[PDB]
């Protein structure tokens, strides 16, 4: 049974899905389960009481939004099962789970208990014929066409730098930090309360993400921007009421580079990129500096790539050719490579079959992913 | 020498440094009368303040200047300060320094505007703004311990260990005494005791102070209320009319432990304190569990310390020894702390001065605060 | 003797048996 | 000026201190400087801003810990100067540096620049009358009372094996690795994140050391333990939250024998022991096999010496009497021998005086050590 296999690019902020051999994912929607706050008195209302995808984005204010996945680690497993069921259902894909093989994605250095529980869901609740879990860095390089290069990525969940040289991923040089887009959006909200315009509700939280996406920029010199006084540029909310943002716009994404602001002594994006290159062997370092690949949504801030290079110039050894490349579709980088990987003939050898899982169990999944 | 002025959203408390309890105690209200074309006899005040507004309550539109620990109307707040200094305390602000208090995670512009009014309008020699929880902990005597402060303005938590505040583990909460008073007023309307106008807002507030108490178990208290009528107490108003309510005693302050009644979609005070302690470092949790300090008027409900002990123990692991510090004088704990801070000799070098304000401006206060 | 860390019942040494 | 000399046993993990001619070191505390993460708002806090010894162990959660020495090589020289000042100060020794001669310790084959800068600190910043630097192996044999012996030691920083025979240390037979207790603790931390429970902060790092000290054992056959399923033993934190360790407890100390697990091809403990005996002369090998002495903290794992025997039986020539000796006081073996060496009358001849240092310089220190 070898049908056209399904790609499910898993993510905390956004979840992207479709089929193998397609140019762009047709089905991109946010990874959360909205449930109505208010009571439904009048008949002819929105039925189901569990909202996923465009209905949830359309009707934000009704629904108490909650994300099942934080830092690439699903807490609420029942909600992720409902999301995966919604992906397979007639509202998005219009297919049976029993026909197609599945390409799932996960971040590196996650809990192995979540990986086993992910496999149990796909093999038992859904009746999948074959499953395969892969890394985001390896897929991004498949998408670009390269084999060499460091893959710096930064979504809503995790920021991790995986150094891969000519199809050889080094597991002991994989750096990871739980300081990504969600923590930046949470840090922006806390700053907006310091400015004056407070937000508290879960539907109201997605307005802060929209402010983070649109009106933010990473300055080159942060001390120079601190000394200077800001202009206080405006932004109109979905209601209509205007908000003067002030210094909260530029100091919010600084969290990615300075994790001491939120109150958690970690590396930061720029240190993780250098540390991943430094942990590898001497002869591969110069090639890893020349090939740096960006990915995820939290690399799309204004003057982010300029700040990354300045930080690499500061930390890395002098007189070395630095080059931070990126795809045009930075959000769809990981999915396209998965769609490429799925359409290859070798993909049949890589996956965990249903029969193999029933015989062995979790050990065979831990033997095939890594 | 120094004056301490706890500008609370409800009761504005003030007095002198190195004292047991405050002299000036009154509700921060500014009642303006019913403006009709008809005249008024033998003169009167255009805008009443404090206890005068409370005495002549029936006519006056009672508007609080501070809403959720945030000064909305600044002319109203200026009149209350003027009433505190000249009328109540009977001493000019030019001679004495002035300690003030705001809740943590407030707007940054409010301290600057508060300080501008003290220096420009009132001509103060020296001033300081302290965190309310830090003073409440200092009144209790301990250096270590989390403070679950809860007034009519804002409920909040500030974990501190060995004289080191943890600013990132702070959690401000929108639920407060005013929201409980409004909830009690609504459920009174449900059983045929309608209170619409702001004159009746103080009567229902006074009902809330007397009768209401925290339930040990809510479902058990609801079952006993349906069965027996012994719990159903009676309260006589200023008017000779007397009213009896059964369910509404335990149900009103339950909104703290179940915010879903009010429609806030927030964490309860029992688990907000837990979530604050978990945001701290793992090594210093035992001492925060041991020193769970309470302060403010919203912690003056009978049996609240017992409910906090039940809920925090239920949330936390079984091995931990939970303990709530609930003193008799927790209603005025913020002011007592300010009086002890003003009395110390170390605090003489920590003040702001007139010359320093003229050099820097309003932005100097953020450096001095924390 | 006094101090935090010791090991009880490891023995001083582990030796192979002496043959003729 | 020949007063009772001081014995400073250096090391990345723990620093032992005290006077000569004693049975056990009175002053044992871990080698790190602690500085506070958070802001001290409240007065009467822990003064100094630099925490060394039992204060730092008591108040971990506040302090961003950082180890000055990595692999017996001090990186931060200012931090070691503060620690050595703290050792001499009234909180531990209650004596001046000017009175007593100093016995310093270092790992073998270290950077000579660090040895020079060590001498500079003790002669210039402190005003030492006479300094002497010695090896770990020679001191371990002094404590036992032997002369013949291969000293397989394993501290926090370094693992090495110096083969001495009848008071003749062979410098070219010395085998050294930079894989030891700290790397095993760092490897255990990485496994615990793969299991589920994440630790990241420097105060939070010492919990992983405490888990490694308590609940770890070396399997005699690792392939047999892999094929079998583990029991998953528990451990309680200072917080109280339980941690199922699983297979990470037995796989963590395998870094010592298989240094390919961290991803850094070295020899291993058992190979270093064999290679040290093999690099020495033909006639000395059988005496070196009979006298194998153990020391350091990373030899204290359960079934360490049993596995270290089995590896020697696998590598070494057949039908040879192997004897891996290991005293009761393994942790303080190096300090005891220094105290014995200091008490002997020959000690006066071996040291470097302050006058001799002022005349010659670094060359005289390099001559006297070897």
């Amino acid at each position: 049974i070898a049908n056209q296999p399904v790609v499910i690019d898993n993510g905390s902020g956004v979840i992207k899905a479709g089929f193998a051999g397609d140019q762009i994912p047709k089905y991109c929607f946010p990874n959360y389960v909205g449930r109505p706050k208010h009571v439904r008195v009048m008949a002819g209302a929105l039925e189901g009481d569990i909202f996923i995808g465009p209905k949830a984005e359309e009707h934000r204010g009704l629904l108490s939004i909650r994300y099942p996945m934080e830092h690439g680690i699903v807490k609420d497993w029942n909600d992720m099962e409902r999301i995966w069921q919604y992906v397979y259902s007639k509202e998005q894909l219009q297919t049976f789970s029993e026909e197609h093989p599945v390409l799932l994605t996960e971040a590196p250095l996650n809990p192995r208990k979540n990986r086993e529980r992910a496999a149990e869901v796909f093999f038992e609740t859904f009746n999948v014929p074959a499953l395969f879990i892969s890394m985001q860095a390896v897929l991004s390089l498949y998408a670009t066409g390269r084999t060499t290069g460091v893959v710096l990525d930064s979504g809503d969940g995790v920021t991790h730098a995986v150094p891969i040289y000519e199809g050889f991923a080094m597991p002991h040089s994989i750096m990871r930090i739980d300081i990504a887009g969600r923590d930046v959006s949470r840090f922006l909200r806390l700053y907006l309360r310091k400015e004056g315009y407070d937000f508290h509700s879960s539907s109201e939280f997605e307005i802060v993400k929209a402010i983070k996406e649109r009106a933010c920029y990473l300055s080159i010199n942060p001390q120079k921007d601190e000394t200077l006084e800001t202009e206080k540029a405006q932004y109109y909310l979905p209601d209509g009421s205007t908000i003067e943002i002030g210094p909260s716009r530029f100091r919010a994404p600084e969290l990615l580079f300075r994790p001491d602001l939120i109150g958690e002594e970690s590396e930061g994006i720029h240190e993780v990129l250098v540390f991943a290159i430094q942990k590898s062997d001497m002869d591969l370092r110069r090639t890893l500096f020349s090939n740096i690949v960006l990915s995820g949504g939290s690399t799309l801030f204004k003057g982010f790539g300029d700040r990354l290079l300045s930080e690499v110039k500061k930390l890395a050894p002098k007189d070395v050719k630095i080059r931070i490349s990126a795809p045009q579709e930075r959000l769809y980088s990981t999915w396209i490579g998965g769609s490429i990987l799925a359409s290859l003939d070798t993909f049949k050898k890589m996956w965990v079959s249903k029969k193999e899982y029933e015989e062995d169990g979790a050990r065979s999944i831990h033997r095939k992913t890594f | 020498a120094a004056l301490v002025v706890d500008n609370g959203s409800g009761m504005c408390k003030a007095g002198f440094a190195g004292d047991d309890a405050p002299r000036a105690v009154f509700p921060s209200i500014v009642g303006r009368p019913r403006h009709q074309g008809v005249m008024v006899g033998m003169g009167q005040k255009d805008s009443y303040v404090g206890d005068e507004a409370q005495s002549k309550r029936g006519i006056l539109t009672l508007k609080y200047p501070i809403e959720h620990g945030i000064v909305t109307n600044w002319d109203d707040m200026e009149k209350i300060w003027h009433h505190t200094f000249y009328n109540e305390l009977r001493v000019a602000p030019e001679e004495h320094p002035v300690l003030l208090t705001e809740a943590p995670l407030n707007p940054k512009a409010n301290r600057e505007k508060m300080t501008q009014i003290m220096f420009e309008t009132f001509n103060t020699p020296a001033m300081y703004v302290a965190i309310q929880a830090v003073l409440s902990l200092y009144a209790s005597g301990r250096t270590t311990g989390i403070v679950m402060d809860s007034g009519d303005g804002v409920t909040h938590t500030v974990p501190i260990y060995e004289g080191y505040a943890l600013p990132h583990a702070i959690l401000r909460l929108d639920l407060a005494g005013r929201d409980l008073t409004d909830y009690l007023m609504k459920i009174l309307t449900e059983r045929g005791y309608s209170f619409t106008t702001t004159a009746e807002r103080e009567i229902v507030r006074d009902i809330k102070e007397k009768l209401c108490y925290v339930a040990l178990d809510f479902e058990q208290e609801m079952a006993t209320a349906a069965s027996s009528s012994s719990l159903e107490k009676s309260y006589e108003l200023p008017d000779g009319q007397v009213i009896t309510i059964g369910n509404e005693r335990f149900r009103c302050p339950e909104a703290l432990f179940q915010p879903s009644f009010l429609g806030m979609e927030s964490c309860g005070i029992h688990e907000t304190t837990f979530n604050s302690i978990m945001k701290c470092d793992v090594d210093i949790r035992k001492d925060l569990y041991a020193n769970t300090v309470l302060s403010g008027g919203t912690t003056m409900y009978p049996g609240i310390a017992d409910r906090m002990q039940k809920e925090i123990t239920a949330l936390a692991p079984s091995t931990m020894k939970i303990k709530i510090i609930a003193p008799p004088e927790r209603k005025y704990s913020v002011w007592i702390g300010g009086s002890i801070l003003a009395s110390l000799s170390t605090f003489q070098q920590m003040w702001i001065s007139k010359q320093e304000y003229d050099e820097s401006g309003p932005s100097i206060v953020h450096r001095k605060c924390f | 003797m006094a101090d935090p860390k010791y090991a009880d019942l490891p023995g001083i040494a582990r030796n192979e048996p002496d043959v003729y």
